[PDB]
RNA sequence: ACCUGUUGUGGUGGAUGUCUUGGCCCAGGUUCUGAGGAAGGACACAGCAGCCUUGCGAUACGUUCGGUGAUACGCAGAUCU
RNA sequence: GAGUAGAGUGGCUUGGGACUGCAGUUUGAAGAGUGACGUGUAUCCGUCACAAGGUGGCAUACAGACCUGGGACCGAUAGUGCACAAGUAGAGUGAUCGAAGGAUGCAAAGAACUCCGCGAAGAGGGUUAAAAGUCCCUGAAGCCGCAACAGGAUCGGUGGUGUGCAGUGCUGUAU
RNA sequence: UCCCCCAGCCUGACCCCAGUGAGAAAUUGGCAGCAGAGCUUGGCACGCAGUGCUGCUCUCUGCCCGUCUCGAAACACGGACCAAGGAGUCUAAGGAGCUUGCCAGUCGGAUGGCUUCCAAAACCUUGAGGCGUGGUGAAGGCAACUAUCCUUCCAGAUGGGGCUAGUCUCUGCAUGGAACGACCGGACCCGAAGUCCAGUGGACAGGGUUUCGAGUGCUUGCAAGGUCCUUGGGACCCGAAAGGUGG
RNA sequence: GGCAUAGGGGUGAAAGGCCAAUCGAGCCACCUAGUAGCUGGUUCCCUUCGAAGUUUCCCUCAGGAUAGCUGGGAUCCAAUGAUGCAA
RNA sequence: GUGAAUGGGUGCGGACAGGCAUGCUUCUUUGCCACGACAGGAGGCUGUGUAACAGCAGUUCUCCCCGUCUUCUGAGCAUGUU
RNA sequence: UUGAACAAUGGAUCCUACGUGGACCAUGACUGGUAAGCAGUGCUGGUGAUGCGGGGUGCUCCGAGAGCAGACUUACAGAUCCCGAG
RNA sequence: GGCAGCCAAGGCAGAGCAUCGUUGUGUAGAAAGGGCAUGGACAACAGCUGAUCGUGUUGGGAUUGAUCCCGGCUUGAGGCGUUGCCCA
RNA sequence: CAAUCGUGGCCUAACGAUCCUUUGGUCAAGUGUGCGAAUUCUGGAUAUCGAAGCCAGAGGUGUCAGAAAAAUUACCACAGGGAUAACU
C-alpha cells in the first residue's frame, strides 16, 4: 500500500563491484568546442607546413651559418690547449 | 552491418544505424523512424 | 576431438530446466502473460524511454506524400568508373591502350543505368548509359572517352 | 517491449490466421507441390499426345518489349501478331492464320518499324518451317512439302526459334572499338541532361519573360 | 491377544510390456441426391433374434439375372455335387 | 445499350488519401462524343479504352461423403466423442449434453467322472505346453488376510551417525 | 658544533703463521654407469579378511515438505493413499553470437528438364527476382578528390635491414580515439566572378560556416543450419465476474 | 383442462418478486482455449559463476520500460618456475 | 568573526620525463626585414674522477653575451636532437 | 636516486541472454512521535541467499565462513552435574 | 600430444599423457560446462531371443549422482537391446 | 574618448511532446538600369486558383515526459490481498 521509496543502501557496493574508471583517459578529445580562431589557425598552419627534407636542409643551413667563426675560434682554442695542459702540470 | 547497429541511435553522439528488420522505405522522406528525434522540427534531434 | 563428440540435444536449455520450479523465470516476479502490453503498446507512456533510446524517429510524420508511387520509372542501378574496365575484354583494353580507338562499354547490358564518378580511369573508353554524374562525365572526358545517352 | 535493441515488431498476425478449434484459419500449406509437379508434367504430355503433330504450346507468339522503363530492354512473348505483321508476312486472313497455328492479337499494333520487321520475319521463318497437312488426305499438296514430311511428322519440344529474351540480349551487345566523333568530343552530356530537365521546369517563367520583354518593347 | 516391522503366500486392484479390422495426417480422383419422391423418422420382417447391420419392405436379414463354383454353421431341417 | 454515367448530400467500404468502390434520396447528361489517366478547380494538348446487355474452357479451391496411395503420427487415461450393439446407455420439458467399454487357447480341447452338500461351491480327477477357466495375455503400486520370525511406555519418533547384537547374503582367500 | 694531545671500547676487509674442514642433490612404473626404505614375526578352511541388507539396541542428533514472503515448524496456503496423464511448444518476421559453402556476388525447391513402389526423393542453371554492391535531400534531385603508388596523426600485430645481451631505422594489419588543407548529398553566408554549350540563357564553377547524414576514404556480402531470445499468434499450464450471435 | 404473453423480454394487489430446485437479466450451443499487470503449479543429475529490492520516465504506487548488479561469448595485447650426478 | 575528526578533487617522471635547435600559421602582437648582414676580446677552459680537486680525454670550447645592426610578441601544431 | 610506499594474471575493445526493481536488521549520524518489534533517512556490514561453534531455545548477536577424509591446533565462549574441559 | 635413449602406458589435438600451483557456500538467474534417461527415423553391432523377449518382483554389484549391469522367480514374444546421428 | 559592456531582468523559480491548426519565411512575385540561380500536385503544360511540403514561431496538455471522462450499489459480483482497515 504505502511503500518505502528512496534508499542509497547497496549503491556503493554495486558501484564498486567493478573498478570506477574513466572510459577514455588516453584518448584525444574532439576538436568540436575548441575556439574557432584556434581551429582555423591549426588548419591553416598544417596547410603551410613544410616537408621534413626541406626542414632538414633548413636546419643544416642554419647550423652552417656561423661556421667560419666557430671553427676558427675553436681551432685557435685547441691550439692554445696544450700550453694550458703543460701549465696545469706545474701545480 | 551488425557493427553499424551496435549501440543505441537515441543516445547523443552514437551514430548507430537503427535496426530496421525488413522495412526499406521507398520514399526516403517518409522513411521509417525519421521524424521525432531525427529533426529539431519535431521538438528535438538526437545530438551529433 | 571431445567437443565434437557432443552432437546432442534438441531443446537444450528447456530440457535442462526440468526439475527447477520457476523454469528460469523467477519466484518473485513470475512469468505472467503480457505484463507490459501487447506489441508496441505504451511507446509514449511506459515504453517511452525504450522508444526514445532505440528508435528515435518514430512517432511523427514528415515529407511530401506521393500518391501512386511508381518505382519502375525511378529504378536506376548505378555503377562506378572503378568498375568499368572490368567490363571490357582485356584484348580490347590492350589493343586500344595508347592508340586512338576506345572500347565501348554498354552498361545496360550488365544492368546499370547511371554511371557514378568514383574511381580513377586508366584509359579512355566510350560508355553508353542512361545517365551520368558530372564527375563521371568529367573523368571519362579527361581519360579520353565519351558518355552517350542511350534509351 | 524487448529490453534490448531489436526492431519494432510489425508482426501482422492479429486476425485469426491460425487453425485452432474455434477457427478455420487462413493457412494454405502447399504439400501438393511435389505431386502437382508430376501431375502437370503428365497432363502436359497428354496435351501433346492429344494435339500431337503440332507444337506442344501451339500458337506462334510474337516478341514484344517488356513494358516499363525498368524492363525496356528485356523482350518476351506476346499474345498474338498484329494484322499489320500478318499482312507484311503475307497473311491477310486472321482466321486462316489462327487455323494454321499463328496467333493473332488485334488489340496490339506496331508502335515502331522494328517490332513490325522482327515479328514479320518471325512469321516468315514460320510458314517455311511449317508443313501443312492437306485436308482429306490425298488432294492438293503445297509447295516444299515433299510427301514424306507427311510420313514423318515430328513434334518438336520448343519452337525452333531462340529464347524470347535473346532478342534484347542481342541489342544489348556493344560494338567494336571505334574512333570518337567530334560531336562526341564537344558534347557535354551532363549539361544536356540538366538543360532538358530545367526545360520542363521553366515553362511559365519562359512565358512571363517574353511578356515582360514585349511590355518593355512597347514602353 | 493387540500393535509395528521383514519375508513367504493368498486376495483386492488393473499399472506395465507387446500388439490392433481403429483413429489422425498428407497426396490423387469423384461429388454421382430429390415431386419418377431425397436426407431423415416410424412400424414391420428371421424355425430358434432382443440389439446391431450404408440389412430389408407384406416379394420384408430377402426376388430375377450375371461372376464364382461345394458350402453355410450357434443349434437343429430338407435343398445341393 | 438513360432514371443510366455523373453531381449535391447521407451512410457503409477501401491503402485509395477535397472521398477506391457500393447504396438510398434529390438531381440527372453527352452521343458534332464519353470514361480513365490516384490533389479539389478552370484552361489547353496527348495516350488508352468504348460503360450502363450476354456467353465463355484452362490453369484454381475442396477439413464433408465416397474410391484410392501413403506416413520419422497415436497406440486403448493415447488417437475421432466412438478400435466394441457410440452419437449408443444415460441425463434434461426442451434447445441440447453424452460416456465406460480391446486381448482364453494352436485348437473349445469350455472342465467328463467321483465324494460332500439343497445348491453354488469345495475336495479329488481331468483338457492343455500351460489353466490361460468364457471374471479368460501379463498382472504393478496402494490396501488387506494368514503363517514365520524380530521387537513393542516415553518427538526417548521417521531420518542421519558411529559401533554392537542376531538373522542373511556377496567377494576374495597363503602354505 | 669542529679541531688537537693523551688514551681507550666494539667491530669490518685485507697481509702474514698454526690448527681445522671440503659442505648441495642422487628409488618414486621399470631397464639403462653410479645413487635407490623396507623388513621381521605369529595366525587363518579347502576358517580368515572384507563387505552389503533387515530388525533391534546404545552414543550424538533428528520440527514437515512444496510455496508466497524481510521472515514458515508455524495457530498461513496445498497436501489421506497409490498408479497413469500433466505444463516454455510450433509458426511469420527479426536480433546477436557460433558453424558451413560461395564471393562482388550469393541464393533461387514460383516454375521448368528427367525416371512398378521407393521417388512428394535425388539430380539439373529455364530462372524473374530477394538481399548486397551508395549514399544523401521534404522534394525538385543529385551522387563520393586524388594520373607512379599512397588520406593524416597517436597507440599498435607481424615482418625486413643494421646492430648489439646498451641496442637504430623501415613495415604499420586489426582495434580505439582524433583529424582532414579531402570528397558525396542536404542546410546557411559573401557571391555567382570564371569556363563552357545538344543555346528558350542555360550547365556547372569560387570563397567562406561553431553545419547536418543511418555518408565514402581500397565496398565485409549472400545462403543454409544451430543456440539464446523478441513480437504477433491459445503462446509455459490451469483460472474470472463479463461481452456477443443464434436458438 | 385448453389457450395466450419469452429474455433487456415476459408477468407482477410491487417482494427487483416470479419465468422448470436457475434470476438486479433464465437456460442452451457457439464466438471461446475470451482477457487477466492477479493466485496456484511448472517434471533428471553433477560442476562452475552468481545477484536485486536502488536510478529515471509511465493513469505510475501488486506492473513496466530504463540504468545499475548478475551470467555467457568473445577481440587486441600482456603474463606465465622446475636438468641428482656421470657421459 | 573561528573551526576540527572523518572526508573529497588533483599531482607524484622516460631509460612517455626533462632540456635544446628549427619550421608553419590567414590566429595573436607594436614586434617585421631576418631561413639577413656584421663581429672583438679575456681564458690552467670544459668534462669524467676527488676532498684531494691528483690523474685522464679534447667535442663547431668557457665567459663578456645566447653580442651588434632601432632588435627581435606569443600561442597552437609539427620537424629534428638529446 | 629509474626520483614516495604497498599491492596487482593485468589493461584496452566490444557484443549479448536473463533475474531483480515489496526489502529487513544493527550502531550518539539522525528526523517525526510520549513511545513502539512505529514511520523515514545516512555510512558500513549483515539477513534475504548462510550452513557450522557459542548465546538453553531464536533468519540479523559473538567467532567463523562451508568438496570428501585423517592428524594437530585454535576462535567465540566455556569446565559442579546435566555437558567435553580444574 | 613420435621429428622421442628403450620398454610399460598414452596415442579421439576443446581429446589424451606427465608434473606443479590455485580455488571449492549459495536463493533468483546462467553456462557455445559435462552427463543419465524416454518414443521413433536413418545407419552400425553377420547384436540378443522358444536352450525363453519384454514387463514385473525379489536379492546382489557398480555409480557423487541422474542411473547402469547381473542372479532368482513370474512370464512367454501379438519380441528386445548397444553405439552414432536426426525428429520430438 | 576608449578599453570594453550589452542577444533581457544581479543569481538561484516563473513552465510544455507527436498529430492538428495558424502566422511568417521558402516558393511565387518584385527589383533587377542586365542575364540567371528555381520545393511538389506523376500522361505534357498554364493559372497571386486551391492544396501539399520543408523551416521558424504561436494555439496545451498544471495529473505539468502531455488519455477526451460523472455518481451509486445494503441487490451485488470477480481476481487477489494479511503488501491493507474492522474482532482477538
Amino acid at each position: 500500500a504505502k511503500s518505502k521509496n528512496h534508499t542509497n543502501h547497496n549503491q556503493n557496493y554495486k558501484d564498486h563491484r567493478h573498478p570506477i574508471r574513466l572510459k577514455g583517459r588516453r584518448n584525444q578529445i574532439s576538436s568540436k568546442g575548441l575556439e574557432q580562431k584556434l581551429k582555423k589557425n591549426r588548419k591553416k598552419s598544417r596547410k603551410g607546413f613544410l616537408t621534413p627534407d626541406v626542414q632538414k636542409e633548413i636546419r643544416e643551413k642554419r647550423s652552417k651559418k656561423g661556421e667560419a667563426r666557430r671553427l676558427k675560434s675553436y681551432e685557435k682554442f685547441k691550439a692554445k690547449l696544450p700550453i694550458w695542459k703543460a701549465k696545469h702540470k706545474a701545480a | 552491418k551488425q557493427y553499424k547497429s551496435f549501440g543505441a541511435p537515441g543516445v547523443p553522439g552514437s551514430h548507430a544505424v537503427p535496426k530496421l528488420g525488413n522495412r526499406k522505405s521507398a520514399l526516403r522522406g517518409r522513411r521509417h523512424e525519421n521524424a521525432r528525434g531525427r529533426r529539431k522540427s519535431r521538438a528535438f534531434k538526437v545530438k551529433a | 576431438t571431445y567437443r565434437e563428440r557432443k552432437n546432442k540435444g534438441q531443446h537444450q536449455k528447456t530440457r535442462k530446466l526440468r526439475g527447477h520450479v520457476s523454469h528460469g523465470h523467477g519466484r518473485v516476479g513470475k512469468h505472467r502473460k503480457h505484463a507490459s502490453g501487447r506489441g508496441n503498446a505504451g511507446g509514449q507512456h511506459h515504453h517511452r524511454i525504450w522508444m526514445d533510446k532505440y528508435h528515435p524517429g518514430y512517432f511523427g510524420k514528415v515529407g511530401i506524400r506521393r500518391f501512386h508511387y511508381r518505382l519502375n520509372p525511378r529504378f536506376c542501378p548505378t555503377t562506378s568508373i572503378s568498375r568499368l574496365l572490368r567490363l571490357v575484354p582485356k584484348e580490347q583494353l590492350e589493343a586500344c591502350k595508347g592508340k586512338e580507338e576506345l572500347p565501348v562499354v554498354n552498361l545496360l547490358q550488365h544492368g546499370y543505368f547511371k554511371l557514378l564518378g568514383t574511381g580513377r580511369l586508366s584509359q579512355g573508353v566510350i560508355v553508353k548509359a542512361r545517365s551520368f554524374s558530372q564527375g563521371a562525365e568529367r573523368k571519362i572526358k579527361k581519360a579520353g572517352g565519351a558518355c552517350i545517352l542511350v534509351a | 517491449v524487448k529490453k534490448g535493441n531489436a526492431p519494432v515488431p510489425n508482426a501482422h498476425f492479429h486476425k485469426h490466421w491460425n487453425p485452432t478449434g474455434s477457427q478455420k484459419g487462413h493457412v494454405r500449406c502447399f504439400f501438393k507441390q511435389g505431386p502437382q509437379k508430376k501431375i502437370r508434367r503428365a497432363r502436359r504430355q497428354k496435351k501433346a499426345a492429344a494435339v500431337f503433330p503440332r507444337p506442344v504450346k501451339g500458337p506462334l507468339r510474337p516478341i514484344v518489349h517488356c513494358k516499363s522503363q525498368r524492363f525496356n530492354m528485356k523482350t518476351r512473348l506476346g499474345r498474338g501478331f498484329t494484322t499489320l505483321e500478318l499482312k507484311t508476312a503475307g497473311l491477310t486472313d486472321r482466321r486462316y492464320a489462327r487455323t494454321i497455328g499463328i496467333s493473332v492479337d488485334r488489340r496490339r499494333r506496331n508502335h515502331c518499324e522494328e517490332s513490325l520487321a522482327l515479328n514479320a520475319e518471325r512469321i516468315k521463318t514460320y510458314l517455311s518451317k511449317l508443313v501443312l497437312f492437306p485436308l482429306k488426305a490425298g488432294k492438293k499438296l503445297p509447295e516444299g512439302v515433299t510427301e514424306e514430311d507427311i510420313k514423318n511428322p515430328v513434334q518438336s519440344k520448343q519452337d525452333g526459334f531462340p529464347k524470347a529474351s535473346s532478342y534484347g540480349k542481342n541489342a544489348l551487345k556493344p560494338e567494336a572499338p571505334r574512333k570518337l566523333t567530334d560531336q562526341e568530343k564537344k558534347r557535354l552530356t551532363f549539361q544536356f541532361l540538366r538543360k532538358v530537365q530545367r526545360d520542363t521546369k521553366m515553362v511559365g517563367k519562359r512565358i512571363k519573360r517574353k511578356a515582360k520583354k514585349e511590355a518593355k518593347a512597347a514602353k
